[PDB]
């Protein structure tokens, strides 16, 4: 079960998983407090959720 | 959840 982190926008780090090169899953998104307030991080997720699922090839169930 | 975790001083975490 591979698990890794991708650099997204500055201050946004996305953890993905896959088993043996199978379908990918989105495990978590980490936001730097250097770059994000809690209000900003919530708004970011609303604005970027669809792009994150498409770009990183995670089925948006 | 997704659930927000706000206890860390360096990061906010959205646990999917």
């Amino acid at each position: 079960e591979k698990e890794w982190v991708e650099q997204d926008e500055p201050g946004v780090y996305i953890t993905l998983t896959a088993l043996a090169g199978g379908a990918r899953d989105l495990k978590r998104v980490r936001f730097s407090r250097k770059r994000f307030s809690e209000i900003q991080a919530e708004q970011w997720w609303a604005d970027n959720r669809g792009r994150v699922y498409e770009q990183y090839n995670v089925r948006m169930v | 959840g997704p659930k927000w975790v706000k206890t860390d001083s360096d990061f906010i975490v959205l646990e999917i």
